[PDB]
């Protein structure tokens, strides 16, 4: 299984086994069941098991490939493989796209961008007017929406990111190479 | 010349929800405070004000391009805080000031940020 996992991901056997040590920590913090549930995930990211956040919900949801409400070790390793420095960049691009498509519409809707921008402000404890938020949403959206049709599609997103590669900066954990030593 | 442009998609990458570095922490005893604010004042003026307050608080400051590096001059280790501050234009008259800890103790950092903001309450926007 560590050998099977290592063969479907950029990780080696020794790396998968190192990640298992981490998973054991993350998955045992509230209910020790070899699974990570929403509250255990909020605890690992925020050090507050009760802190709700749109982006963490989106990450959690994408990690949960089995759509069963939890992250098993297999789900955990397969998804983290995408954050490896050596994962193909197009996988990184499509993972971010999936995160931002809040309600699985197949596009990044304009109101989905807006909801994200509001959540970011809320998260940061910043207070801005509706008009100001609109200017911010509009500038980004008109630029990504190449074809001028009112939605953002995968190919438009791919081109947008090719023009600003730092948009997927979060999509690399540049020390998934140094996990053995950790 | 001005601060780097940060469009809405760039801004959202700031979220603690999207950055999974925290899962790899070994020791974390404390909860992250939000250390960011927005302002409408001219960027060069934001910088000068941040430099002035920091100097009076016992920090050595070095600015390159709307990015400032602050180092504590205290002779006592807990006070040897390192901090980086960058300004980004998020909208034509709206600038975000993002404050980050480069080194030092979290609780000392939080104390610092609180004190900084109380000295700068004028430049901070609603
Ligand atoms: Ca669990
Ligand atoms: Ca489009």
């Amino acid at each position: 299984d560590p050998e099977l996992l290592a063969s479907v991901t950029p990780f080696t056997v020794e790396e998968v086994e190192a990640l298992y040590e981490l998973f054991k920590k993350l998955s045992s913090s509230i209910i020790d069941d070899g699974l990570i549930h929403k509250e255990e995930f909020q605890l690992a990211l925020f050090r507050n098991r009760n802190r709700r956040n749109l982006f963490a919900d989106r990450i959690f949801d994408v990690f949960d490939v089995k759509r069963n409400g939890v992250i098993e070790f297999g789900e955990f390793v397969r998804s983290l493989g995408v954050f490896h420095p050596s994962a193909p960049v197009h996988e990184k691009v499509k993972f971010a796209f999936k995160l931002y498509d809040l309600r699985q519409t197949g596009f990044i809707e304009r109101e989905e961008l807006k909801e994200m921008v509001v959540a970011l402000l809320h998260e940061s404890e910043l207070v801005l007017s509706e008009d100001m938020i609109e200017v911010m949403v509009d500038k980004a959206f008109v630029q990504a929406d190449r074809k001028n049709d009112g939605k953002i599609d995968i190919d438009e997103w791919k081109d947008f990111v090719s023009l600003n590669p730092s948009l997927i900066k979060n999509m690399t954990l540049p020390y998934l190479k140094d996990i053995n030593r950790t | 010349e001005g601060p780097l442009m940060m469009n809405a998609f760039e801004m959202i990458t700031l979220s603690q929800g999207l950055n999974l570095s925290a899962l790899f922490d070994r020791r974390q005893d404390f909860v992250k405070r939000q250390t960011r604010f927005v302002s409408r004042r001219e960027p060069s003026e934001i910088i000068a004000n941040i430099e002035a307050v920091a100097n009076s608080m016992g920090f050595k400051s070095h600015t390159r391009n709307f990015k400032t590096r602050l180092e504590g001059l205290s002779s006592i280790k807990a006070g040897q805080l390192a901090v980086v501050i960058e300004i980004y234009e998020v909208a034509p008259s709206l600038f975000m000031v993002d404050v980050r800890k480069a080194a030092g103790e979290t609780l000392e950092y939080h104390k610092f940020y609180k004190k900084l903001c109380s000295k700068l309450e004028n430049i901070i926007w609603r």
